[PDB]
């Protein structure tokens, strides 16, 4: 339902009502454009949203973060109009920034530059734990603090 | 050996290493190598404790350094750190944060030794809990150990069950209230067995160590519940009589009422004996730190 | 760079990343399908935004809030492919909800059924002021509430 | 009238009937009609004051009501509006948190009346002021006020600047320090003369009437500036016998020391008689809503 | 009747009969027959509430009586039972400890109305609860209950699975997390069926009532299992939607978050006609007691 | 130098000394001279400051002098200092009340040094200010300087403003609200130009040096007026861009939020190296009192 892009990234196939979680979890929110659908049907997901960033190829690194909340998406780097990369998105191994940590006592919980870190322990029914207090969290806590 | 924040940080080796440093000093002699000369160390204890306090500040005077410290009391931990760091060489910090040490250790240049942060680890006092015990088996490999008390929140005892997989320990029984239970986090990090259990009369008889936490009211359901379980968790005079010959019962000082005051004249009382200890180990810690 | 839509709403020249601001002013965040484009060029603005609701007609009155933030946006109605409607905007009267009172001891900061609201005072520097306790707001305020 | 929120809720005809109203209610007689028999008017009063909540208490009774309420002490205003609104016949309500009063008003279908909420308003607290100097110059329109001391945080101050809109003064001084000056959005909603002015005897010939309030320590840059500026903002023995023959000084009690004590027994000193008609007043304002 | 200190001290036709009597009181007409006229009524809240104090004062003086009482604060329960007796021709009393009432109540001669004990009853409330439930429905027998959130620390819980033994419900559902489950004593006194569920949407859809109570954090292992299971035990706006077209929703008032304040718009929403009745409800106690 | 009480007690030539002991200190070889040995300095901090205390206490066992001191808490000012004087050689102190080091110093026989008392002055931190920013320049003649934030109950501006009296700054600008301006008394006491101003963007571009000092809503008319103001004096990342390549941003720490943390990346931010003279400094102001 959106042009086609020069440069840049393509990420299809994210959950209908999840685009504006992607681009936090991207840290984007200036300079380049950006173009959204939001509840575009999809042949294999029913509806789905569509994210497109001018001039910016993500990197493995960002894109892997996209798998917390839309482990279904699709990336493509694009140049000259020509996909050039489709990214295999991997569980990530850690994570700083986006997840917070459900302890009040944990040091991250307390001092701004005490940043929130999470490593995966295992991929395959999702859990990380907390590097600083140990605490663990499952796909669902996950996906609460980023769908809200 | 440079930052202490977890029992982790220690491997088999530098621990018989460290051993072997707490021997020596132990026998107090008027001549060890004074390592800290011209150091300073910080004692950071945002969270107060006189007991370590004075433990650590008598390590750092025994070798030679010079002591700063605070202790109690909206400054960021971070900028804390910072000063330290311009006004001393190393930091030992107690916390009521969990994961402050590490958080500190990662801004700070200097060594920094957690010396507890929130519930989380105290490495050195499971350092002074394992030289306690091999000092009196010659081993830990082989031991059978029961864990007493309070398991959930309880620093100490996270620090000593980590502490013990760099050995081969047969058996650890985790004897608690279903309430105060080690948590599963911690429990999938072990490499040896475990058995939970209710009830201490039940395998006492097997126990090489027995190492009881207080459990505190003021962690329970009602009033009623901890009144009626509080019982049965105390190292009573009878509970002492039917363990084996050889065992030995230990606890992190200070103490309330969990171990019946009639215990410390039996042979098997051995907690006066490890607070005792508590200055040689941290001075071999701090050794191991700056003198090698 | 978005494509046409048979029946909806057409939110053009918004200031280069207001977008989202202005679906939060109007309550959008389910059903229906939006697409926006952020920074893009305008021949007038420099840069500007575009917002596009499939299926819903906004009406004068959720319109007018989006001069709060958006004073030179331009809003279409389209049915069938063809602009019935280019509407006309106005300062609003009354906001209801999208603004807070920033005096800690109104009962709107204080009690959850209490919806701030304030009437504008003058539209022309704009001021508006709390219908509980008379505090008055400024374009300054008003506008980083919002963006906010 | 059904709500009395603001001093903007009454009309100059409403007020010169509630004036008759409390001359024929003062003149104390035992055949007062009994408006509110059967009925129960609750004094919900979430900030309490004792020399309000009888005063209310008081006209209730005398109209033949009975009476509830509470004074002081998470529940949601409207959830207790709605309690009310089961329990009773109207709401006498003085809060803490500015436009209270308009949003109960706004959940409730019996009559709310302010009592004080926040630094917004006291309306009733305004009509007994206005009484009492109409009942004196048998008018309102073409006198010269003059407000001293806080006019900024002061509720009543707000109710009788707004209360005066309905009539006609001269002119009204506003005497206050500079940090305790009337904001800005009060001074633009009246439509008759003001003037700010920092000393009193600078103009205290000229005024019919002197209404004061009291400044607070609390409220300063510091202590200093309190203390420097506190002692001219008193209505002194000496304030007072420079005013013209005829003029009157009112401050809605209770007083600590804003007034000097010897000024009590000058005629010009009205406030006495001022909360004396507080009752027959409310008494009026009551015959309005529930009487008419 | 007489003291009214647990729900069982009603039977089945002492409850219809308080009904008829609250429809009739309810439909408030002005000829409701003062059988407390001349006597006096103390409230005597040694724990304090407002909303019910004011319930009981109103209900008391609907029927005539003058009230007296105290609200909060080294004296024995039994010399203020003594005292009320000279003082007073009934009392209604709320206290802190388990048990108060009936203390109270082998004290005095007049009668005694516990209007909340400790943590053990509020026999009043029940009987406001299945008023509000018998009058939807026409009938309590037969149907189906869950009782949703705290259910081992609230009083009212406590008296209404009591009270509902004078009826037959096809089947309670008893929905808590683990640790605010009701009562094994509790349990084993109940005479109809009876099952212990952790989530509400297992079984939402098959029950007539939804009684809900509040979960306090003040009551927890931690902040964290508080924090992870608070969420599931509130009245949401979608667990409202699958519950069945004629089913009803009730909590015994004040809320704080325990109900999304959406719900109040559906018609399913009862707890404000149910803190309505509240009045009525005991008017009728009372005259049972006093006016037969 | 003997007594450090105001930034007055230093010369234009005593402070040129200093900054040369502070660049030998600073450089931190193993061979200072330990001028303070056999010597006990009293830290006496009637007001506490952990970061202080142990700033002093590390220079003066820099240079060999033993410790001994307090932290907080009716005995005279008199008394203690009398008390100290037998104790020992020297006394740092830091007192709550203006003018308790002047007078301190005048009871005492062994040298008085302020590091804070009440409002007035801190004069070691401004000798450490100015250190740092002409060890930046090689100058403090010809700067432009800008203080940014609370600049009449700040201690340290004080010190600053006065001690820069000493030098020829080319201009001082003054950016506060209008409410926490530099007092009259203090203004008439410098003979360097100086400039009130509101808003900083209108200057940044111009300034050498920005030191920047917390304002505090503990301070202020309303809440309301403190938040509409707080955030246009902060250091911001971007406040930060707007000065030239050279310039440099100063804070004496604590900082809360004053400072956006992104600044402590740029090569602007100097606060860090700021605190970190603190210590060689006042070893410098030591060694002047006691070892010349
Ligand atoms: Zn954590
Ligand atoms: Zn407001």
């Amino acid at each position: 339902m959106v042009s086609k892009i020069k440069n840049g990234t393509v990420i299809d196939h994210i959950p209908a009502g999840r685009a504006f979680a992607v681009l936090n979890v991207l840290g984007i929110k200036e300079g380049f454009r950006i173009a959204l659908v939001i509840n575009v049907d999809s042949k294999k997901m029913g509806k789905k949203d569509i994210v497109k960033i001018e001039d910016k190829e993500i990197s493995d690194t960002e894109a892997n973060l996209i798998t917390l909340i839309a482990p279904t998406a699709t990336i493509n780097i694009v140049r000259e109009y020509e996909v050039v990369k489709k990214t295999k998105l991997e569980v990530p191994k850690v994570v700083k920034g986006i997840l917070k940590c459900p302890n009040p006592y944990c040091i991250t919980s307390n001092d701004v530059e005490a940043i929130p870190t999470f490593k995966t322990l295992t991929e395959k029914p999702l859990k990380m734990r907390c590097e600083y207090c140990e605490t663990i969290i499952d796909e669902n806590e996950i996906m609460s603090q980023i769908l809200g | 050996l440079k930052h202490i924040i977890s029992a982790y940080n220690f491997s088999r080796d530098e621990l018989e290493d460290i051993f072997a440093l707490t021997d020596k000093y132990s026998k107090n002699l008027n001549d060890t190598r004074k390592i800290l000369s011209g150091k300073t160390i910080s004692i950071a204890f945002f969270e107060p404790s006189t007991r370590t306090y004075l433990s650590f500040q008598k390590a750092i005077i025994n070798l030679g350094g010079d002591v700063i410290g605070f202790s109690g009391e909206g400054e960021n931990l971070a900028d804390t750190i910072r000063m330290l760091n311009n006004y001393s060489d190393g930091i030992v910090m107690r916390h009521k944060y969990d994961g402050a040490s590490r958080f500190a250790s990662e801004i700070s240049d200097i060594p920094v030794i957690n010396a507890g942060d929130g519930k989380h680890e105290h490495p050195t006092q499971a350092v002074i809990d394992i030289y306690t015990i091999n000092k009196h088996f010659n081993t830990i490999d082989g031991l059978v150990f029961a864990l007493l008390g309070d398991l959930k929140y309880a620093r100490t005892v996270n620090s000593l069950l980590r502490i013990l997989t760099r050995f081969r320990p047969k058996l650890v029984y985790l004897i608690s209230p279903q309430l105060l239970r080690a948590r599963k986090e911690i429990l999938d990090e072990l490499n040896y067995p475990v058995k939970e259990v209710e009830n201490p009369f039940e395998v006492i008889n097997e126990v090489d160590v027995l190492y009881v936490t207080r459990i505190q009211k003021e962690r329970f359901v009602d009033e009623m519940e901890y009144e009626k379980i509080k019982g049965s968790y105390i190292v009573s005079l009878d509970l002492a009589n039917k363990m084996k010959k050889d065992s030995i019962i230990l606890h992190p000082l200070p103490r309330v009422n969990e171990i019946d005051r009639k215990v410390d004249k039996t042979t098997k009382a051995k907690y006066f004996e490890q607070a005792s200890y508590g200055v040689p180990v941290r001075m071999s810690i701090l050794t191991k730190i700056y003198g090698e």
